[PDB]
């Protein structure tokens, strides 16, 4: 169990750590959060008390370095850092665990929510998204654009997710006009799958990222992304056995954990309707289909 | 944008476009068949493609041929009218292509776009307007060709004759709009008005009678009355 301390926290902040959250007062005795999970990726995100504008956070893997937080008062945020003497970070981290100054990532053991949500997502694949190539962490924030977004403005600070246009030559062969746009299987399975993202692996976990982005930041570019990549799949009317059962497992763990409050903005009403009832997938998606009737019968 | 009344006059610029109606493409007959049930017979149909400034009209005949073996007919319709469109843009010669093709549909919006996107600087456009182009196959040149057609063919016509050596395209359209929805709304009326004098031809290369200006007034009110008599009787007024 990995540890990702603190140096102080001198403004009032609601901190998150993956689905959890938790206040910290101006200048309250804080030294961070231990126990943390080996072998998932985890985000460690904040907002202001004072300015709830601006929701950002880190994106990190414990496996990878040693990573610390420590409040910037000019630039005015919580950063993440890596330390590079190891001795030095075990004996601070170890006196705060004597202090008790440190919260415990609080892990329901019957609880695999975190597993499901970030199952195919990896860090190498984030820190190719989210171009920074000089830390092993991976800032993200409320209000970074797609280089798709962009396309229709710093590219340093862009989220690189991989543009899909159902109405481009990419997703359209010539002479095929109609097959390929009423049944979108060769863009997914040629152009995407075997083309671009190589495996099933790669494609769900840029989706598992785009919505855990939508989510923790209210990150707009973000929710396209995830409900493009979904209706990419439903839009197809050929898709391997084993990619339409794990899609259902994946968005089933996604709606369980959307806040039920803001379903309003994070949930396309024409998306999920044509892809539950009209899509070819119509029929392939039984457990979220029964969790979105009986969570958001609103929206349907 | 759509097309529509505040920017009317865009039709009539120097700028090239196209109109494109789909309505006649895919055209049946509803019968039934000797158990009682229900059936469709296909005839010929014809994309109507437009140039509202020089009256240029590109008439592809639709053969019934073409939807033989096919499933979605109505379906299948809109992605064929936005291939045959295609097609024909890629065989005019560039300075004659089009800017703009406004569709009288807007359900042709998307089968047209995913066609033209070898040319993304040509605007796909819809329109608020009720174009009363469905109505070409009431004028009779027009619709003999399209039923006797045995392939797939293209036929060119102006439809304004020569109207445009004594008027304004802007005038021109309005007159043809006018004569279409009359033959749309009683064709049996309208065509009544615009043969009623034998002495005044069709020529063999027009398409409409060979009026004088001052029997196109006097006709063009004979339609708006036909016009505003059909709405009365419709409604009771
Ligand atoms: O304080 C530092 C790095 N530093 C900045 C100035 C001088 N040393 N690092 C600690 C070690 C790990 C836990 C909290 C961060």
């Amino acid at each position: 169990m990995n540890t990702v301390p603190f140096t102080s926290a001198p403004i009032e902040v609601t901190i998150g750590i993956d689905q959890y959250s938790f206040n910290v007062k101006e200048n309250q005795p804080f030294h961070g959060i231990k126990d943390i999970p080996i072998g998932h990726v985890h985000v460690i995100h904040f907002q202001h008390a004072d300015n709830s504008s601006m929701r950002y956070g880190y994106w990190f893997d414990c496996r990878m370095g040693n990573f610390y937080i420590q409040y910037d008062p000019k630039d005015g945020l919580y950063k993440m850092m890596e330390e590079r003497d190891g001795a030095k970070f075990e004996n601070i981290v170890h006196n705060f665990k004597e202090r008790q100054m440190m919260v415990s990532y609080p892990k329901i053991d019957e609880d695999d929510t975190w597993y499901n949500l970030t199952e195919f997502v990896q860090m190498d694949k984030i820190r190719k998204i989210v171009r920074k190539d000089e830390n092993q962490f991976s800032y993200v924030d409320s209000s970074m654009t797609t280089v798709q977004e962009n396309e229709l403005s710093d590219p340093a600070h862009s989220l690189n997710y991989t543009v899909i246009n159902f109405k481009s030559r990419e997703a359209i062969r010539p002479g095929h006009e109609m097959e390929d746009f009423l049944d979108k299987s060769y863009y997914l399975n040629t152009v995407m799958l075997q083309g671009i993202f190589k495996n099933s692996s790669n494609y769900f976990g840029e989706l598992q990222f785009a919505f855990l982005n939508a989510m923790f930041f209210g990150n707009y570019g973000s929710s396209l992304q995830w409900h493009a990549m979904i209706e990419l799949i439903c839009s197809s009317a050929t898709v391997p056995k084993h990619m339409l059962d794990k899609l259902d497992e994946i968005l089933y763990y996604q709606i369980k954990t959307l806040p039920e409050q803001y379903s309003d903005i994070l949930l396309n009403e024409r998306v999920w309707n044509i892809c539950l009832y009209s899509s070819f997938q119509k029929n392939s998606l039984h457990n979220t289909e029964k969790i979105m009737e009986n969570k958001y019968p609103e929206l349907l | 944008g759509a097309m529509n009344s505040s920017n009317y006059a865009e039709l009539f610029n120097n700028d090239i476009k196209l109109f494109v109606d789909d309505t006649n493409v895919y055209r049946v007959t509803v019968h039934k068949t000797f158990e009682g049930n229900v059936a469709t017979k296909a005839i010929n149909g014809c994309i109507f493609t437009l140039n509202p400034k020089t009256g240029h009209l590109f008439l592809k005949i639709i053969h019934t041929s073409v939807w033989a073996g096919q499933k979605r007919l109505s379906q299948l319709a809109k992605w064929k009218t936005a291939e045959e469109v295609s097609a024909l843009v890629r065989s005019l010669p560039k300075e004659e292509q089009p800017k703009q093709i406004i569709v009288t549909r807007k359900a042709m919006l998307d089968p047209l776009e995913v066609h033209m996107l070898d040319f993304p600087n040509i605007a796909i456009r819809p329109t608020e307007l009720r174009l009363p182009f469905s109505a070409a196959m009431s004028i009779d040149k027009l619709s003999d060709v399209v039923m006797k057609a045995t392939e797939p063919q293209m036929v060119l016509f102006n439809i304004y004759d020569d109207w445009l050596d004594r008027i304004s395209s802007y005038t021109a359209f309005s007159r043809l709009t006018l004569l279409l929805r009359a033959l749309k709304t009683n064709e049996e009326s309208a065509k009544m008005i615009l043969l009623s004098d034998p002495t005044i031809t069709i020529k063999s290369y027009h398409l409409w009678p060979s009026f004088t200006d001052e029997q196109w007034i006097t006709i063009e009110s004979q339609m708006r009355d036909l016009i505003l008599t059909e709405y009365g009787r419709k409604y009771n007024v």
